[PDB]
């Protein structure tokens, strides 16, 4: 697994550990989506929400998928590609999650659902890319959704990942 | 808090 895959895994671990020492709320106050327009120029917040996890099974399950799919994008399409997928999906899934239910949310599953959508579409339309998602997993992904949690994140991420894959799958 |  490449550098981008790894950097993100260490960022999420580092942040998780801080949340255990300082407590969730303390880290949330600084890394969450702006709760107050006054804070709108604290630019990190549109990304840093993705780095916070709230339970062990939350971090594990997300980093799992991220290691699997992230690594495959980074291996097959390079580090720049995965950066862009990450940044766009984090920001957009954040934007929509905030609208649904306000700013108190976190987790990499926005990014994860974008990656899920990207790998699957791109593998259907462009088998040349060398990436694909088994239909067994696209069914598990769809079960996660209907079981929903940042619902706005999941669905906004997915959208983003399909869009980018389509764009990339013509060229 | 919601999980994403």
């Amino acid at each position: 697994a490449g550098p981008v895959t790894w950097v993100m895994m260490i960022a999420c671990v580092v942040v998780f550990i801080a949340m255990q020492i300082l407590g969730d709320q303390e880290v949330m106050l600084w890394l969450a989506w702006p709760f107050d327009p006054t804070l709108k120029f604290e630019f990190w917040r549109y990304f840093t929400h993705a780095l916070m996890h709230f339970s062990l099974m939350h971090i594990l399950f997300n980093l799992l998928w991220w290691w699997y799919l992230g690594g495959a994008v980074e291996k097959r399409l390079g580090s720049g590609k995965l950066i862009v997928i990450t940044l766009i999906s984090a920001l957009l899934s954040g934007y929509v999650q905030q609208k649904f239910s306000g700013p108190w949310f976190g987790g990499l599953s926005g990014v994860v659902f974008a990656l899920m959508g990207y790998v699957w579409l791109r593998g259907e339309r462009d088998p040349q890319s060398g990436i694909y998602l088994q239909r067994g997993l696209i069914i598990f992904a769809l079960i996660w959704i209907v079981a929903g949690m940042a619902n706005g994140a999941h669905i906004a991420g997915l959208a983003v990942g399909l869009a980018m894959a389509f764009v990339d799958s013509l060229n | 808090v919601r999980m994403a």
